[PDB]
């Protein structure tokens, strides 16, 4: 409703290298706001693709940012009668990035691995691997959950068997309050997909360089499946954390499987111990539900809801014809234990081909009317397929089915404007929530300001 | 009596026959004072009007293109007609409607081009083997309905890129079987290897060379090959006249839209073709997998009818997006394509068992209703689209066009077309809302108060600006 | 399979100095080394992982550095805990292999053995054999050597030498040697003493008895 | 907390067979690599192999390939070595390792399983008392605690009295049977004035004998 789109503020990257695929907020030590992107394509030092991340302080002008530096070099150990070796050629380091208290986790899910012994391999595969880092003091770690020394024919001998070769572990990410990171890996056990979990204070206090493959104790993982259901579903495609069983001391998680049941896709809320609470199954095949998914109360009575995207849902039309525009739906959460029900309200799209729904941001309370409010992009839907990201407002029975605001791309055709969003943070420090809108294809990102209520 | 032609008190011809289509207009001088001139025909004449002086179109349809119906499909550059009447006139008066018919025949002896789209991932090695006699043995086949087949071939494994391509040791990327004890080629997304042609004996001959790969996930890349066979229209060799026959075989689930990126492919499927001279799909490894409704627009773009020929382990997976892709027909496959001979001659009959009308570029103040006469004479109100229908059956419907109101523009064209079908019916629309008297009026008539108005149809108008 | 060559053997030092062990081996092994840490009569504890690496819990004063194939454990200012034994250990390949060790020891000023001689017991000889044994006792440093003459001629056969560790109090060591004869064996003699060579002395220091004779 | 608790020490026969285990306390043993490690005084520490209680999978020295065989069950969380065909010369203590980050290091040790191989018998020592020989200022006596099996023994000069001034050397191996003696030392006023007492027990034959040192 009250998003400038007058005045905006615009921050570029290198060309080509997809600057504002990922973003979000970041607060120093002493509270201090700046905007954290990465460019998963940005040139390494051997003149190749590895991708990079950028730290931008806020300015009212935007412009070029600096480096938050990663090493980029492959790496080599022998021990234990084998060679253990990473490839970061094209491994797209900044394909996420996510921040908590005064620390940034950028992950590069496809950052390959193998391990060789003798004549036998592991297979070079995308273990992924995330990278950590604290700004302030230039501390540095990693954790690549993923990592195996397993050789090739054990795992053909077991029937592929918790197969964590091709996990791609970095593809999305989400930490909660409390200092745990959850990672999500589509690819795992051989493409159902799995969790990764671990405390940011555990990967630090436990990383040490030149290792390669190392324990983080407490860290818990996800577990394999039989079930057919499951097969190719990547499963931890999108992930989020919220309250959803009443017991405050337990934090939910919520992980996206869009191809889940032969593509007809699914969303899941889960304990911390991975035990299925709710699921919640898509509503067309092929639609990719799951896509997108984001925990916020819209209906102020301090119970997390769910909404859930399906950018590629194709809406029924005139003379029996289908129209693919995307599709977002809202789960109210009910009162003490029940299950989520069938959706409050569906958000559909308009332009053909739009992919409204394909991200979900919570902008907390925008217009300060007591209500908190989303924006969901649709990155090549408007009148002119430039791209759009609308509003909705929050009230009492869920959300407005009419958006409050409509947000059209001020970049070139192709930029993917909205692909990327965050919300809920004043960077200003006026007083209201602001919103930054990421557009890869033409490396830039754009801050909307929020301003008082016209 | 006092009907509403003259009870509602008109002011000029052109406000007379917009009150009913039945009203008509008298532009005689010689007319008493009390006496309407906006009355029945009947009522006019009746008055003593002179009939050159009356203005009373009526609505009416004649044909102006009207070939009969062919025989035989076969001959002809595309001389075939398979609708008929193929241009009518119509005309109509404010709130008024006229009917019209049209007649709908599956010729008899159509030529038809049928794409052989293959899997040949690994498990799809026993089946080249069985069909290394298709070419032939379904020449003789289709010999029986058509004299005009053309058949072609092309091939898809999935998209040549980790994670579903073996990209180590150096000596898996030349040889995908090596860590087994066979070789298999090198992956590849999409080969076209066959134009369509009829000498058959090319098919069977390309077909003992080809050979399967081998890749790392079940889903396949099949839709990226639907997509390049759809629209690189040259390389394929469709035909503008023919029945289009793309059969797709498979015994796995498929990759969709959105799944390239966990190959690192985020770039959406543009739709056009990338199939070189190396006959190979080259975008491959830089654009993601075609969505649904893209496909759709492309088969319905180039009138391909997708054949989803599929074993029973995915024979519900396809089913279910069949019916999202209108018009795609489904058949099981057994294990080794052993069956797909009858598979296809089975699927060309269910293709053409259907005769379904579609309406393009009608105007939105005219709405249009329709009778079909299906099977056997048989009326059924309300429908558009007749099955269960056999190679020469010809049917027929009854199309009611009403306007609502007039339009400003007198005259617009739309078209009936069956969906698929070659042939149409374009219908040219005039809208009859004015009167003859009018393109003769006297700007500024002495006898309409002292010039301040004009003179037409026997009554004085108010000149404009008043 | 790979060589730890550990050095040095022992070593003699005091509260508060700076020492360092170290460790070759007979390839490269790219910093896949660790040291351990085993206490008098007790398990091991880790003190380095991959050359250089702390393990949790492990006082800074350790530290680890080297490369290639030679490396070495440094303590910074000895603490008393840190008197005991310490170990290297490849694992580049397997098998796994560790290093000799190395005994940390307390240094201290020289100090001459207390020898005493005992004659077999009455009750012993009346069960068919005879033992003399051979206390040295209270000396420094650990090194010394036994020799038992028989009638003024050298004798090793069926001698049977214990040791104890540094002692806690005065940080020296002693020894107990014992020749057994059988009764028989014992009688055809009568001349019997223990020879001890020790550092502190150039001359032999000498105990004996003869039998029959007191 | 990390930590390794291993079974009771273990004495067997030459030819028996014998199986260790090591029970992961406060972590689970699928987490890590498990290694065993041999010690001898004169062979040092010896590298037997590992397992990977996650999949049963294990590596050896081929120096005790047969000898030993190592397994894991995760239920009850404990890991196992095995050894068949006993020898004297698999007379050492067993200890087990795992890794603390490094997944190749050996960090964490158990307590230590003592293992002893003989076919000797439950054997009584035999004590005789040390008087010295027909002077100084100070005067030294000794104990003698010979032919005995198996270990161990307490030996205290007049129960627990006479503590300063003593020596008890460690017990030593002599032909399947063990020997120990003890030295104190003492002023020469104090013998043969005083009564000193050899106080030793050996609770697996279950007995306390004591001789009182004679002089000469
Ligand atoms: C291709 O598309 C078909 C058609 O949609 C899919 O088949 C459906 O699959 C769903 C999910 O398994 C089935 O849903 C179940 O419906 C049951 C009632 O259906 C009855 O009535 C229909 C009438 O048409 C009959 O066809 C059917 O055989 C039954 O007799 C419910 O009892 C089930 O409820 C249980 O599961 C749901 C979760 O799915 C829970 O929420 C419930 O609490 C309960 O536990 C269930 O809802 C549906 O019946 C199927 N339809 C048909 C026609 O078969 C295929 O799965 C799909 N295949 C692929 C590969 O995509
Ligand atoms: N964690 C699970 N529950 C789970 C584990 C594994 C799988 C899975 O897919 N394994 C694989 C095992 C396999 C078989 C043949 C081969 O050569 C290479 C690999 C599988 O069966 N394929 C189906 C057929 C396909 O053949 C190759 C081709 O078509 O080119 C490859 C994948 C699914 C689920
Ligand atoms: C289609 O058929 C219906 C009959 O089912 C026709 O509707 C009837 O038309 C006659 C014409 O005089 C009327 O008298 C009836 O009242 C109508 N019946 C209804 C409306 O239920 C209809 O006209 C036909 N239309 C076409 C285009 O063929
Ligand atoms: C309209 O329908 C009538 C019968 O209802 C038919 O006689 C007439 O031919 C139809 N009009 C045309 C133009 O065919
Ligand atoms: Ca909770
Ligand atoms: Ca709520
Ligand atoms: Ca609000
Ligand atoms: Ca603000
Ligand atoms: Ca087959
Ligand atoms: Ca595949
Ligand atoms: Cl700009
Ligand atoms: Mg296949």
């Amino acid at each position: 409703l009250n998003l400038d789109p007058v005045q905006l503020t615009f921050y570029a990257g290198p060309n080509g290298s997809q600057f504002g695929f990922s973003l979000d907020f970041h607060k120093d030590s002493h509270g201090r706001v700046a905007i954290v992107v990465g460019a998963p394509r940005t040139l390494g030092p051997s003149q190749e693709e590895t991708g990079g991340v950028f730290l931008c302080p806020w300015r009212a002008e935007g412009g070029q940012c600096p480096s938050l530096l990663f090493d980029l070099r492959d790496e080599t150990r022998n021990v234990g009668s084998q060679t253990l070796q990473t490839f970061k050629a094209r491994q797209g380091l900044g394909a996420s990035v996510v921040s908590w208290s005064d620390v940034i986790v950028a992950c590069a899910p496809w950052q390959h691995w193998n391990v060789l012994e003798k004549t036998e391999e592991a297979e070079k595969t995308p273990v992924g691997s995330c990278f950590l880092a604290q700004p302030e003091s230039g501390r540095r770690a990693e954790y690549s959950p993923c990592r195996g020394n397993t050789l090739s024919r054990i795992y053909v001998e077991n029937d592929f068997s918790w197969d964590k070769r091709y996990c791609e572990a970095g593809f999305s990410s989400v930490v909660t309050q409390a200092g745990e990171l959850v990672l999500g890996a589509p690819g795992g056990y051989y493409f159902l997909g799995l969790l990764a979990q671990a405390p940011v204070a555990d990967i630090f206090s436990s990383y040490r360089p030149g290792i390669l493959l190392w324990h983080v104790s407490s860290q818990s993982l996800s577990f394999d499946s039989s079930n057919p259901e499951y097969f190719d579903g990547y499963w931890g495609y999108s992930v989020a954390v919220g309250e959803f069983d009443g017991d405050l001391n337990t934090t939910e998680y919520v992980v996206g499987a869009p191809t889940w049941s032969w593509t007809l896709g699914a969303v899941e809320i889960l304990d911390s111990y991975y035990q299925r609470l709710h699921r919640l199954r898509g509503e067309q095949m092929a639609s990719y539900f799951g896509h997108s998914v984001a925990v916020t109360d819209v209906n102020g009575d301090g119970r997390h809801d769910l909404l859930v995207g399906a950018p590629l849902y194709m809406e029924s039309r005139a003379d029996r014809k289908l129209a693919e525009v995307g599709r977002v739906y809202l789960f109210l959460q009910p009162r003490g234990p029940h299950a989520l029900g069938a959706p409050s309200l569906l958000l559909t799209g308009t332009q053909l081909y739009g992919r409204f729904g394909s991200a979900i941001a919570p902008l907390g309370d925008l217009d300060r009317d007591g209500y908190n409010d989303i924006a969901v992009a649709a990155p090549y839907g408007g009148p002119s397929g430039r791209g759009q990201v609308l509003v909705f407002l929050g009230q009492s029975e869920g959300l407005r089915s009419r958006p409050s605001q409509v947000l059209d791309s001020p970049f070139p055709t192709g930029s993917a404007f909205g692909f990327s969003l965050r919300g809920a943070v004043d960077i200003d420090d006026n007083g209201y929530p602001d919103l930054i809108v990421g557009a890869y294809g033409a490396n830039q990102v754009a801050v909307y300001r929020a301003q008082p209520v016209v | 009596g006092p009907n509403i032609c003259t009870t509602r008190g008109v002011s000029s011809c052109q406000q007379c026959l917009a009150v009913s289509p039945m009203c008509a207009w008298c532009s005689d001088e010689a007319l008493p004072l009390g006496s309407p001139r906006c009355d029945l025909k009947e009522n006019l004449l009746k008055d003593n009007c002179a009939p050159e002086s009356i203005e009373f179109p009526v609505s009416e349809a004649r044909v102006l293109e009207d070939r009969p119906l062919s025989d035989k499909g076969s001959g002809d550059s595309s001389q075939v007609t398979q609708v008929s009447p193929q241009r009518i006139a119509l005309r109509l008066r404010p709130d008024d409607s006229k009917n019209f018919s049209i007649q709908v025949r599956q010729v008899e002896d159509y030529p038809v081009d049928i794409y052989y789209l293959m899997d040949l991932s690994y498990s799809m090695k026993d089946d080249l083997w069985s069909i290394q006699n298709l070419g032939t043995k379904l020449a003789t086949q289709m010999r029986k309905l058509t004299s005009n087949l053309r058949i072609g071939f092309g091939a898809f494994v999935d998209k040549p890129v980790s994670p579903y391509m073996y990209i180590s040791p150096p000596e898996a990327l030349e040889n995908p079987c090596y860590d087994m004890k066979t070789t298999c080629l090198p992956m590849f997304g999409y080969k076209h290897v066959l134009t369509l042609t009829d000498q058959v004996t090319r098919f069977n001959e390309e077909v003992k060379k080809q050979s399967v790969s081998r890749n790392r996930d079940a889903p396949e890349g099949g839709f990226d090959a639907i997509m390049q066979a759809t629209v690189c229209d040259e390389k394929i060799g469709w035909r503008n006249d023919a029945s289009h026959l793309l059969v797709f075989t498979t015994d796995a689930k498929t990759h969709i839209a959105l799944d390239g990126r966990l190959a690192g492919i985020v770039q959406p499927n543009d739709g056009q073709c990338h199939v070189g001279s190396d006959n190979h799909y080259s975008a491959s490894t830089t654009m993601d997998y075609p969505s649904l409704g893209l496909m759709t627009e492309k088969l319905s773009q180039k009138n391909i009818n997708l054949i989803f020929a599929v074993t029973e382990n995915v024979v519900n997976l396809y089913q279910n997006y069949s019916e999202l892709i209108p018009g795609t027909t489904v058949g099981v496959l057994s294990m080794d394509s052993s069956n797909v001979l009858q598979l296809i001659v089975d699927a060309y009959g269910k293709i053409r068992s259907k005769v379904e009308l579609e309406v393009r570029d009608l105007p939105e103040e005219l709405s249009l209703s329709f009778n079909a006469t299906c099977l056997n004479n048989e009326v059924i109100p309300g429908l558009k689209s007749c099955m269960g229908l056999k190679i020469g059956d010809t049917v027929s419907f009854s199309i009611e066009a009403k306007v609502r109101g007039c339009p400003q523009e007198k005259e617009k064209s739309f078209t009936i077309k069956p969906v698929g079908f070659k042939d149409s019916l374009i219908v040219q629309v005039t809208f009859d809302c004015d009167c003859a008297c009018q393109a003769q009026a006297e700007p500024n008539s002495h006898r309409c108060n002292n010039g301040n108005g004009t003179f037409e149809c026997g009554v004085c108008r108010c000149g404009p600006g008043w | 399979d790979i060589l730890m060559t550990q050095s040095p053997s022992s070593m003699s030092v005091s509260l508060g100095d700076t020492v360092s062990i170290t460790c070759h081996a007979s390839q490269g092994i790219s910093s896949n080394i660790g040291w351990l840490q085993q206490k008098p009569g007790k398990s091991f504890m880790g003190l380095i992982y991959y050359g250089t690496n702390l393990v949790d819990g492990v006082p800074s004063r350790f530290s680890g550095s080297g490369s290639g194939a030679d490396y070495s454990l440094t303590i910074s200012s000895l603490d008393s805990e840190d008197f005991a034994d310490y170990y290297c250990v490849q694992y580049a390949q397997l098998p796994y292999t560790f290093g000799g060790g190395t005994k940390l020891e307390i240094k201290r000023a020289d100090a001459a053995p207390t020898v005493s001689i005992f004659p077999p017991s009455s009750e012993q000889l009346t069960s068919g054999g005879a033992s003399v044994v051979c206390f040295l006792n209270n000396f420094y440093p650990k090194d010394i050597n036994v020799k038992w003459k028989i009638d003024g001629s050298e004798r090793q056969n069926g001698v049977l030498n214990s040791w104890t560790d540094q002692d806690s109090k005065d940080s020296t060591y002693s020894m107990s040697s014992t020749l057994t004869l059988t009764k028989d064996e014992y009688e055809r003699h009568n001349s019997y003493t223990c020879e001890a060579t020790h550092k502190t002395s150039t001359s032999p220091i000498v105990k004996s008895f003869n039998r029959n004779e007191c | 907390e990390v930590q390794l608790q291993q079974s009771g020490a273990e004495l067997v026969k030459p030819g028996a067979s014998v199986k260790l285990s090591c029970t992961a306390s406060g972590f689970n043993i699928k987490d890590t690599y498990v290694h065993w490690v041999k010690q001898r005084p004169e062979q040092g520490l010896e590298w037997i192999g590992r397992i990977d209680p996650a999949n049963g999978y294990t590596k050896y020295d081929p120096k005790f390939q047969g000898k030993a065989t190592i397994t894991a069950d995760t239920s009850s969380n404990t890991a196992y070595l095995q050894l068949s065909s006993l020898t004297s010369e698999d007379t050492a203590v067993y200890y087990c390792v795992r890794p603390l980050y490094d997944y190749y290091a050996m960090d964490y040790w158990g307590q230590g399983t003592s293992v002893t191989v003989s076919s000797a018998k439950t054997t009584a020592p035999s004590v005789y008392p040390l008087a010295p020989v027909c002077t100084g200022s100070s005067v030294t006596l000794g104990c003698l605690v010979k032919g005995y099996f198996p270990e161990p023994v307490t030996l205290t000069w007049n129960s627990g009295s006479l503590s300063s001034g003593v020596h008890t050397f460690p017990a030593v191996l002599q032909s399947d049977l063990y020997t120990l003696s003890s030295s104190v030392t003492v002023t020469s006023s104090t013998w043969p004035s005083q009564s000193i007492t050899c106080n030793v027990a050996h609770p697996a034959s279950s007995t306390k004998v004591d001789k009182k040192i004679e002089p000469r």
